[PDB]
């Protein structure tokens, strides 16, 4: 099943043997059409550039095998959670559903943080579609990992200069 | 007796309110109360760490 | 005061709820950009617009009141002027050779390693940035400089944040 | 028996007298006694914070 | 929806600029108070209203936008209810003996030395406070507690200010 | 020793209780201002006069004894002279263009952002300040400088206060 | 001095911008530059004090 | 005499290299060298501040 993954990766990556934002967008839009359970206006290029940026830990501007595997495995896990926590079968994650879904993804957040996420990622009814949900979790996962790596003494506080700040806020 | 600590810490735990824990040496730890017993507080930030109550000065929340 | 033009524009944009949503912002930006075919753009998308509303939404209503919209709109007009002036080869795009000058004119004096990171995230495989990408980059860069300045009170070039302040300043949209 | 702490703290609490609480590390906390038990004092200023008695050196009334 | 009716009142009160000035606040407060003859008052005057706008004007536009006005208006409704309930002798005024209970119900646990200072500066020679003075006192008290909380980051019960922060918090009010 | 005449004026103005109340100050200020048709004013109101007594009431009697009144009176006569001299268009009001000169002459060397905050809080929609507003602004400004000076013992430009000192210095009007 | 110091301090002085002056011991002074010469800065907050340049680490404006 | 410090600072300035400046009390400032003369360095981060060379221990680049 690592065999299947390398075949898919080689086909998706083409000549440069890495996955661009455009190649990621095209494969995610293909996968999502096979799941009419997942309401979405589609993965757009800006969301895909953002997902490549937070996953591009070697700074090549595209996803190699290990960066793509980490992202792809996250997307498969979060797809399963999306369907299970869509209790009203809207094809979307409502404000009442989002806490349970994020808890299952391993993010124990307080209601003030849930409110700001719904404000920034959900529509005027407080519903989040599939591309928005995956985009939110890829960023949330990356921002937790960046915080962990900078909080060496485990105090719940990190210190950054302007270059580390721009790297973590702009390359996203 | 010990009748004010449990209600106070359980309310922080249940509502997932961020707390600052100041130690007797002045150092500030921040995160969530994961759990607690007679002697320790399990504080969760990015790791889960054990904080001895005897080394705590104050537990200040964000309401 | 002759800020009545702004008030007229805002009221017509905002409709019933008297605030400008991400959708209303996207629709007015796509209208304005079609008047200027020398701004190359695949269009302002909903996600870029939600992100611009998010960084400008100081009172957390989820939408832009009059003063938030004025601040954003004034920035977009100034940066539109910079885009055209620093598009020296008249490609309708800002190339890697043009981007330092354009950002310097916007008031961001950054080092090459940061310009390269911006090109990597916002420009195409030829290192050219189209208009919506340029405006979206500047709205975020401006907000991230303002956030950093307001936490750097002693002016030491270093900021301290817990996980909730970090999630507030980084989750967009 | 002739505990002197409870009457002293209760009088501060009831009349809403501002106190300074000095910690063993010399830091000064100011506010009102909201509440207290055998082990902690709930101190109210703008937040309500829990102060462990083992970390206190002195309670000083303002008036 | 009850929040929808409130936004309609705001938009009507705010008029051409989308904000509530000191004079628009004065006019609506003097109108509301006359429909409650249980509230004794010599009227809300312009200087009291400029002060209420000033302490509520967190974005420094000089006027109340929707969210600033909602916070103020909901405080005024709550404190009107408290004024009537703690006016135990039905004087239409809050006496020195009544003020501690009223302020406690508003959520301010103050000591007698501070209640004496309030009565000295807001009440008449009989130690009675009328409705405009009571609302004006609570708007300021609430703003001064919020200003203190925001500067008391480590929660020690003491804050540090330079002369510019001091002038902003003491004159803007 | 022509200060015996001034002491006699104080004792006459104070009446029986040998202190000047907010009401007695209001009555004498409204008398003086009518003798100067050069000074545009809607009148000194009770709230402004209680505020002026409160910031001048160093011994907390709730009214002005001799030394408190002399300090206030001498300041008001000096500031009256400055008001007329810096009213360059003879409007009987101090305009935003006139205010910095007037405040500088009063000995307050403030930066533009503080002048702008004062105009926002004390001036009308045209940025004009009438005489009672100008006197009330200067009484408070002078008191707030003096309160800061007295708490800044090491002269560092920073003051440390708990909530009781904060409420004592801010709860004015 | 002859390049950058005088213009920098004169701009603070003229526009009456509040400055923080950090001393070599880490103490922070806040006020406005009243004036300055080769060796000292006259800083005005509520009193007018003389600060030796040799004891200053940094002059930091708010704009 | 300053035949090594001017070229060093000018190269930082021209290439806009982030520097850490440690003061004699051990405090660390980070930003870009905007400018410098015989006696001071103008350091730019979000404010533009004047740092006296006499209060500097080291200039550490990321070059
Ligand atoms: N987690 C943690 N505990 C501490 N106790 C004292 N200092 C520290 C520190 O830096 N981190
Ligand atoms: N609330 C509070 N408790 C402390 N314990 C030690 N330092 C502090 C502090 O700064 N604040
Ligand atoms: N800018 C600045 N200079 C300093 N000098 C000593 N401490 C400091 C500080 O915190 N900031
Ligand atoms: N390079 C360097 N210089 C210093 N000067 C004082 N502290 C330091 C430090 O940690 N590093
Ligand atoms: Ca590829
Ligand atoms: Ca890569
Ligand atoms: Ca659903
Ligand atoms: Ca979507
Ligand atoms: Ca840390
Ligand atoms: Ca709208
Ligand atoms: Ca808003
Ligand atoms: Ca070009
Ligand atoms: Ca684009
Ligand atoms: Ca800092
Ligand atoms: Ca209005
Ligand atoms: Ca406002
Ligand atoms: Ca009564
Ligand atoms: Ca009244
Ligand atoms: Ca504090
Ligand atoms: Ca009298
Ligand atoms: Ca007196
Ligand atoms: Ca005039
Ligand atoms: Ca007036
Ligand atoms: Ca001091």
């Amino acid at each position: 099943e690592v065999r299947q993954f390398r075949k898919l990766f080689v086909q998706l990556a083409g000549d440069d043997m890495e996955v661009s934002a455009t190649e990621l967008m095209n494969i995610l839009n293909k996968v999502v059409t096979r799941h009419p359970d997942l309401k979405t206006d589609g993965f757009g290029i800006d969301t895909c550039r953002s997902m490549v940026a937070v996953m591009d830990s070697d700074t090549t501007g595209k996803l190699g095998f290990e960066e793509f595997k980490y992202l792809w495995n996250n997307i498969k896990k979060w797809q399963g959670i999306y369907k299970r926590f869509d209790t009203d079968r809207s094809g979307t994650i409502g404000s009442n559903e989002l806490p349970g879904a994020f808890e299952a993804a391993g993010f124990h957040l307080n209601q003030h943080i849930y409110s700001m996420i719904i404000r920034r990622y959900s529509d005027e009814t407080g519903n989040m579609d599939f591309d928005n949900f995956i985009s939110c979790l890829v960023r949330l996962d990356a921002m937790f990992r960046a915080f962990r790596s900078l909080d060496k003494n485990g105090t719940g506080q990190i210190q950054v200069n302007i270059q580390e700040w721009l790297q973590l806020t702009m390359y996203s | 007796g010990q009748s004010l600590q449990d209600p106070f810490l359980n309310a922080l735990r249940r509502e997932r309110v961020p707390v600052s824990i100041y130690l007797v040496n002045g150092i500030k730890l921040q995160g969530q109360i994961e759990s607690f017993d007679q002697f320790v507080i399990l504080l969760k930030n990015t790791v889960s760490q054990m904080v001895y109550k005897h080394a705590i000065s104050t537990v200040v929340p964000s309401a």
